[PDB]
């Protein structure tokens, strides 16, 4: 996020990190119940890649963060790969997250809510701060 | 390096595709929503993560990190997958396994 | 869902 | 994850800027060159590398992974620092450092 | 890259991969000499982050690579943060790369010299491979 | 400079 701000440690708790097998952090995605994680299609995960919950600095080493595996990957089938339409994923864990103060899922909308334009969100994550 | 290490954060507005269009043209599709072009940008590696408001109270997954600017723009619009548009498959997948 | 424990500090 | 492992090469022909100016307009500068739009493109994690062409029997440094596509398409030029345009910029820092 | 394919180990000698302070790789770059890397000035390099040298595969623990410390950061001042022209930024090692059959540098063109269009050259990296 | 020990195959 570039002109973004730290968040408070655990303040986005159903924000994770996807780690590939090297260990390297390549995308987000958001816990949806203690067994399903939301992500981008494009992000092209697999299960050799591994859920990273309850994290925040990216340097830290800590028991107290859940490295959850991947049992099953659920790309949308209508995923467009040129035009990046319908970009989702879903991911199964092998065994659930245990959910805390830092550890926790966020809403889904239905079908047919309505967020109109002007209203004031907030997207977080560890992307570049500066391109 | 321009990691950051801690996560970020950052408020911005949601768009109109109409709007959003007269940046990115035909490549907004209706199962995409744009926000930004307001002094903040996503970047890489937020792909992936969340898009959320607040409603009643609590937070809910409106968009997913999808694509934007070559250069991270903050005067060019973000563009998110649209969950409203992608949830019905979500409620069956989760059903259904 | 949605209501994080640990309130985020947003400044807007 | 999209991230290999093992270096990647790809073969990909020079525009000249005029004619990469069809596809970024009045975003092409001076100390930029842009190859590619021929079916391979630089994607995130490429950046500050390499782009070698083979100029008597060696390889010369004529770009640097600049820019490019939103979602790394391979039908848009990717841009790189011409090097030829700050290379009297890297002689001096060598020759006083 | 997208569309490209496994390089010859070895074969871009002057290929290096920069990576943060936490192991993360964030950018590439080239060696020009024993003492000196060129890459991008958007890379936003500092003294923290760290050059490898002589790697081919990133999840090899068998491979003969080196890890230099970087002494100082000359960014070209004539960066423009807003177009990105002018992207070019010179590392300074603490301690000289070992030139080797894997590890070795780059020519540079003087500022004469003319790449035609259509002329085919070649890019290398550990970028992704699929949006 | 230039010219790798190990040639590329391209």
């Amino acid at each position: 996020i570039v002109n973004g701000e730290e968040a408070v440690p655990g303040s986005w708790p159903w924000q994770v990190s996807l780690q590939d097998k090297t260990g390297f952090h390549f995308c987000g995605g958001s816990l949806i119940n203690e067994n399903w994680v939301v992500t981008a299609a494009h992000c092209g995960v697999t299960t050799s890649d591994v859920v990273v919950a309850g994290e925040f600095d990216q340097g830290s080493s800590s028991e107290k963060i859940q490295k959850l595996k991947i049992a099953k990957v659920f790309k949308n089938s209508k995923y467009n790969s040129l035009t990046i339409n319908n970009d989702i994923t879903l991911l199964k864990l092998s065994t659930a997250a245990s959910f805390s103060q830092t550890v926790s899922a966020v809403c889904l909308p239905s079908a047919s809510d309505d967020f109109a334009a002007g209203t004031t969100c907030v997207t977080t994550g560890w992307g570049l701060t500066r391109y | 390096a321009n990691t950051p290490d801690r996560l970020q954060q950052a408020s911005l507005p949601l768009l109109s595709n109409t709007n959003c269009k007269k940046y990115w043209g035909t490549k907004i599709k209706d199962a995409m929503i744009c926000a930004g072009a307001s002094g903040v940008s996503s970047c890489m590696g937020d792909s992936g993560g969340p898009l959320v408001c607040k409603k009643n109270g609590a937070w809910t997954l409106v968009g997913i990190v999808s694509w934007g600017s070559s250069t991270c723009s903050t005067s060019t619009p973000g563009v998110y997958a649209r969950v409203t548009a992608l949830v019905n498959w979500v409620q069956q997948t989760l059903a259904a396994n | 869902c949605g209501v994080p424990a640990i309130q985020p500090v947003l400044s807007g």
